[PDB]
C-alpha cells in the first residue's frame, strides 16, 4: 500500500504509506493523495529519503550512517521537517 | 541521583568509536558532577580503566549533540567475566529530521546571525537551544 | 541485499526497494502494480541504458552499497502509448535558492 506525495512543482512522490505515517502531520492530512503547496520537489525529495533511512536503520543493530544534508537545501528542509512534525 | 557508585571494584572497558562525530566521552563523578575525558576521533577505540556502577555518557565534541552507548543513554561498567573487558560501542542515533537540519544549520550560521534567518520565532528558539549535557542530566531525571 | 531506489519517469517519482538479486522484469511487476500499467508497456533505464527483462538488479549495477536508503540510485522509466514507445524524459526536481549570506 503507498500514498502519493505531491510536491508544491507538482513532482509526485509515491512512497510506502508506513513510511510516510512517519509524520503525524501526514497522517492527520491522509485521514490518498496529500498536495504540499509549501514544499519544493528538491526538499520533498529529501523527506522521502528520510522515511526510507529512519524505517530501515530504527531498531537495527549495523552501523548507522550520517543523513546528509547539502547546506543549500538545510533551511527549507527545517522548515518542512517542523511542519511535517519528523 | 544521577551519580556513579563508589564501588571501588575495576572493570576495563574499550570505548569503540563506530561514529563519524569526534567523542566527548562524559563520567558523572559522585556528586553527578559530568566530567570531561580525553576525546576519541571517529572509527578509533581505546582501552581505559573505570569501575562496576560507575557512568558515562558520550557526546559529540564539537557540537555536544548526543550519541548512543550500546543503543541506549547510559553506559555503566560491569563485572568482567573471564579477564575480558566490557564493549562499549559508540554510534549516532536515528535523530529526526528536525534536529538533523538543526544541527547543520548550527554549523554553518553563527550563533549572532540566527536572528537574521527568514524563519519563525519558534525555530529561532529551537536553534538557540543547544545540545548540552545539563539539560540531559536534568531530563534523565 | 536489498537496494534502495527512485523509479523515475516525467514528474513521477517511485521510492521502494528490491533484492539485488531480483530482475528487471520483476521490478516492472512492481511498478504495475502501482501505476496501473503492464510489463510489455515499460521500458526500465540505467541512466541512457535500456535494462534487459532476465538480467538482476546487480548485474545492471544496483548494488546495496550505492543503492542506499538515504541516497537512493535512480531507474529510469518510459511508456509504450499504443504502438511505440515515448523517448526516456525525467523532469529535474526544482533548483535550491541562493545560501543566504549568514550561511
Ligand atoms: C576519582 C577517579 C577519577 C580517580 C576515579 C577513576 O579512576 N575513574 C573514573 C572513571 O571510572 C574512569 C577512571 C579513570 O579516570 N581512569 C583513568 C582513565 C584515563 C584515561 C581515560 C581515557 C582515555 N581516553 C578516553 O578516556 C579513561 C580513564
Amino acid at each position: 500500500m503507498y500514498v502519493k506525495l505531491i510536491s508544491s512543482d507538482g513532482h509526485e512522490f509515491i512512497v510506502k504509506r508506513e513510511h510516510a505515517l512517519t509524520s503525524g502531520t501526514i497522517k492527520a492530512m491522509l485521514s490518498n493523495e496529500v498536495n504540499f503547496r509549501e514544499i519544493p520537489s528538491h526538499v520533498l525529495s529529501k523527506v522521502c529519503m528520510y522515511f526510507t533511512y529512519k524505517v530501515r536503520y530504527t531498531n537495527s543493530s549495523t552501523e548507522i550512517p550520517e543523513f546528509p544534508i547539502a547546506p543549500e537545501i538545510a533551511l527549507e528542509l527545517l522548515m518542512a521537517a517542523n511542519f511535517l512534525d519528523c | 541521583v544521577l551519580r556513579s557508585v563508589n564501588s571501588r571494584e575495576p572493570s576495563q572497558v574499550i570505548f569503540c568509536n563506530r561514529s563519524p562525530r569526534v567523542v566527548l566521552p562524559v563520567w558523572l563523578n559522585f556528586d553527578g558532577e559530568p566530567q570531561p575525558y580525553p576525546t576519541l576521533p571517529p572509527g578509533t577505540g581505546r582501552r581505559i580503566h573505570s569501575y562496576r556502577g560507575h557512568l558515562w555518557l558520550f557526546r559529540d565534541a564539537g557540537t555536544h549533540d548526543g550519541l548512543l552507548v550500546n543503543q541506549t543513554e547510559l553506559f555503566v561498567p560491569s563485572l568482567n567475566v573471564d579477564g575480558q573487558p566490557i564493549f562499549a560501542n559508540i554510534t549516532l542515533p536515528v535523530y529526526t529530521l528536525k534536529e538533523r537540519c538543526l544541527q547543520v544549520v548550527r554549523s554553518l550560521v553563527k550563533p549572532e546571525n540566527y536572528r537574521r534567518l527568514d524563519i519563525v520565532r519558534s525555530l529561532y528558539e529551537d536553534l538557540e537551544d543547544h545540545p548540552n549535557v545539563q539539560k540531559d542530566l536534568e531530563r534523565l531525571t | 541485499m536489498d537496494v534502495f531506489l527512485m523509479i523515475r519517469r516525467h514528474k513521477t517519482t517511485i521510492f521502494t526497494d528490491a533484492k539485488e538479486s531480483s530482475t528487471v522484469f520483476e521490478l516492472k511487476r512492481i511498478v504495475e502494480g502501482i501505476l496501473k500499467r503492464p510489463p510489455d508497456e515499460q521500458r526500465l533505464y540505467k541512466d541512457d541504458q535500456l535494462l534487459d527483462d532476465g538480467k538482476t538488479l546487480g548485474e545492471c549495477g544496483f548494488t546495496s552499497q550505492t543503492a542506499r536508503p538515504q541516497a537512493p540510485a535512480t531507474v529510469g522509466l518510459a511508456f509504450r502509448a499504443d504502438d511505440t514507445f515515448e523517448a526516456l524524459c525525467i523532469e529535474p526536481f526544482s533548483s535550491p535558492p541562493e545560501l543566504p549570506d549568514v550561511m
